[PDB]
């Protein structure tokens, strides 16, 4: 994976040492929400506003 | 995001999508907002290149189904 | 395809060079009236299947073969176009400051 | 004292129309763009409906005022084509404004439209296709339902709402002459679950259900009985309470509150012993519009009787049609024939609210469309797509005629009207100049659909004309239409893109009178102050 280092290291390290894992329910749900979020912004070519 | 004043209404779309992550799963709110902001940056080159935003949306729908099967 | 097997820091600018090589035929597409988005993606896909000699016609404006229809160019022009453009592009990036004086 | 005249209006009216045209130009079609409109309410709403766009924005320009009234008349009659008419009025002014510098008088421009409108009705009757009233058309209704859905969504939700919208009209509407009522179809809005998980509700759902931990999760073949009496303790009109200082005074004071409760409750539990006592796989459900006391919560748990409280008055009137049981005001007069019939009844478990499913009925004669969404704007967009889909299918059962979409009607009509007047030459020599402007104004719709997708509008136009030329030589009938996905032409009968006859019939006549009145104003009149 990606290592933050902070002391020293050469290259990267294995994630299985620290056992840092992400649940499938969290990762799979975050992709569909982020996809629909960017879909809404790209679909809007015009914005109408009014002063309060 | 609840303690910040939002001016542009387009930002509220990402704020409403951020609350979707906190209410149901409660984890990964940073993964939703940061990834959604990068999808607009990589699309900025496609919108400028002349690729219509319609096929850009259609491309993400086909790429989303390919990602869910690999998970 | 070759840049993916190197796996180094130089891999990223190779994609910028490959995109720059595609702008020369794409510029002719913009002058031919055809869609620069559609004709560029369809032409690039034909190189992975067909030969590398399939170019773009100025008279027609659709993807056609250069050899069968009698369109040819010498290699020396291609050798002098790539070498002199890269050598000149490097010299422009070597100057980080503009000195004013006699 | 000079006779010099001015324009000062038509040039501004067309310019103001071109500005409003470009707003709804990219909003038309399934490949169009979805725009966000928020005025003063802080409520994000995204919809492509042309009528909703004009009602949510205050436009000072007088040109858009008449266009706003045109969308209101099409919704109250046709119920669709709000954006298409706006695109036809704006483009027609562009072709007519070019002839103004030539000297063409606007009256002949308006008179040339009425001649082309009457000639369009002749081609309209030959081009339309009659559809049978038979109930085997559900397969054909799937293609018609997708035409309205693909426009207002991203096309991923269409496959989910395809069986829901199709089965919504066919279930509530029996097949006869009769008529159809869209008000009988309930609409429920929930912001909890995602829109991808939405489902169709055959019965009726209610808001406030009974809350007890021992209530059964699923009850199959349950009897529905309307109960108008109060099962909860009542107090005097003036605030008062019963306070007992001893155990003997407990049953004395509390008996006054449960006197009316025990009289009705003891008669209800006797019905369970006489009716549905032995019979397995059956149930008994009490409506009880009023509240429930904590005393009856333990009685209903031992008998597994589903309890309900705080019921909507309007929903109970429709329960008599779905279930069949009449409202019982007094248990003393209750008869065994009052008990209705219902199917599997199971309540979803959610902390904020709870649902009740009366669904799976023999003759429900009603439907409920449950709208789900994660955000607020997702609920407003989905509600707009459902209401537009029901009104589009509504004209399919009423009117037996159907027309193909995807520009198949506009390209064929624009080409027919151009070659009809040249052969006949029965109108006028000067009038055909303005008639050509009407024929060229009908080709903007197929050019608009390909414009949002990035395709060349001139390329797709020449490909359709090449296919129509081969169809004129042969004596057969072949329809040609624009395919947005591939980019070439397509057969609209195979693709399944169809548009209502009533919507397109009032679209040509409606856009004719609206665009004509804008050309009749020579000078803007400012007065009243």
């Amino acid at each position: 994976g990606v290592d933050i280092d902070g002391e020293s290291d050469e290259g990267v390290k294995d994630i299985r040492e620290e056992n840092i894992y992400d649940m499938l329910a969290t990762k799979k749900f975050a992709i569909n929400v982020a996809t629909e979020a960017a879909t809404t912004v790209l679909s809007i070519d015009q914005i109408i506003m009014a002063k309060k | 995001l609840r303690e910040l004043d939002i001016v542009h209404p387009a930002v509220k779309v990402l704020v409403m999508a951020t609350e979707q992550q906190k209410i149901d799963m409660g984890d990964g709110t940073n993964l939703v907002m940061i990834l959604a902001g990068e999808l607009l940056n990589v699309s900025e080159k496609l919108i400028s290149m002349g690729l219509s935003a319609v096929e850009i949306i259609q491309g993400y729908n086909m790429a989303r189904k390919f990602t869910l099967k690999e998970l | 395809e070759k840049a993916k097997q190197l796996e180094g820091i130089q891999q990223w600018p190779y994609q910028a060079v490959a995109d720059a090589m595609e702008c020369i035929p794409r510029t002719l597409i913009q002058n031919a009236g055809g869609d620069p988005i559609r004709l560029l993606s369809q032409l690039r896909a034909k190189h992975a299947q067909g030969n590398f000699t399939t170019g773009i016609d100025g008279d027609k404006g659709k993807i056609v073969d250069m050899v069968s229809y009698g369109i040819w160019e010498p290699e020396v022009i291609k050798q002098q176009s790539v070498k002199t453009a890269i050598e000149s592009a490097c010299l422009l990036l070597r100057v980080d400051d503009i000195v004013s004086g006699v | 004292a000079e006779s010099l005249r001015r324009d000062a209006a038509l040039k501004v009216n067309v310019t103001s129309a071109e500005g409003l045209q470009s707003v709804l130009e990219t909003n038309l079609g399934p490949k169009g763009t979805l725009k966000m409109l928020v005025d003063g309410a802080g409520n994000i709403k995204l919809t492509k409906d042309g009528k909703v766009l004009l009602t949510e924005m205050q436009i000072q320009s007088p040109t858009a005022v008449l266009i706003a009234r045109a969308a209101a008349a099409q919704d109250e009659i046709t119920g669709d084509g709000t954006t298409t008419v706006v695109c036809l009025v704006g483009e027609l002014l562009r072709q007519a404004h070019r002839f103004i510098q030539e000297g063409v008088h606007p009256r002949i421009i308006t008179d040339g439209f009425e001649i082309a409108r009457k000639e369009s009705m002749k081609f309209l009757d030959e081009f339309k296709i009659s559809k049978t009233n038979l109930s085997n058309d559900r397969e054909f209704l799937l293609q018609v339902a997708r035409s309205s859905l693909l426009t207002k969504v991203d096309a991923d939700l269409t496959e989910v709402l395809t069986p829901i919208v199709t089965d919504a009209v066919l279930s509530v509407y029996d097949a006869q002459a009769d008529n159809l009522d869209l008000h009988m179809v309930e609409i429920m809005q929930m912001q909890h679950l995602s829109p991808k998980d939405t489902t169709f509700i055959k019965g009726l759902v209610l808001d406030h259900g009974g809350r007890h931990p021992d209530m059964p999760t699923r009850v199959k073949n349950a009897y529905v009985l309307i109960l108008n009496v109060s099962l909860e303790y009542e107090k005097t009109e003036v605030n008062s309470g019963f306070f007992y200082s001893s155990a003997d005074q407990r049953d004395k004071l509390a008996a006054s509150e449960r006197k009316f409760v025990d009289a009705k409750l003891k008669k209800i539990i006797d019905l369970k012993n006489e009716v549905c006592g032995m019979d397995p796989d059956k149930g008994f459900v009490i409506i009880n519009q009023k509240g429930i006391d904590p005393m009856s919560l333990d009685v209903f748990a031992k008998h597994n009787i589903l309890a309900l409280r705080r019921a909507k008055r309007r929903n109970m009137e429709r329960l008599q049609l779905v279930t069949g049981g009449e409202a019982q005001n007094s248990v003393e007069d209750l008869s065994p024939q009052i008990l209705g019939f219902s199917g599997l009844v199971y309540q979803e478990t959610i902390g904020e609210e709870k649902f009740t499913y009366v669904t799976e009925n023999t003759d429900p004669k009603s439907c409920t469309i449950l709208i789900k969404g994660s955000t607020h704007y997702a609920l407003a967009q989905t509600k707009d797509a459902v209401r537009d889909g029901l009104r589009a299918v509504a004209n399919v059962l009423k009117d037996k005629n159907i027309i193909p979409g995807a520009g198949a009607f506009y390209i064929a009509l624009s080409r027919y009207l151009r070659s009809a007047n040249m052969n006949k030459l029965g109108a006028k020599g000067k009038t055909k100049t303005g008639i050509e402007a009407f024929a060229e104004a009908l080709l903007v719709i197929p050019k608009t659909l390909v414009k949002n997708s990035g395709f060349d509008p001139l390329d797709v136009l020449a490909m359709v004309e090449d296919e129509l030329d081969d169809a004129q030589d042969s004596d057969e009938t072949r329809y040609v239409g624009v395919d947005l996905n591939i980019g070439d032409s397509c057969d609209p009968t195979i693709e399944g893109i169809w548009d209502s006859y009533r919507v397109l019939r009032n679209a040509i006549t409606g856009a004719t009178g609206i665009a004509s009145n804008l050309l009749l104003c020579d000078e803007l009149l400012r007065a009243g102050r």
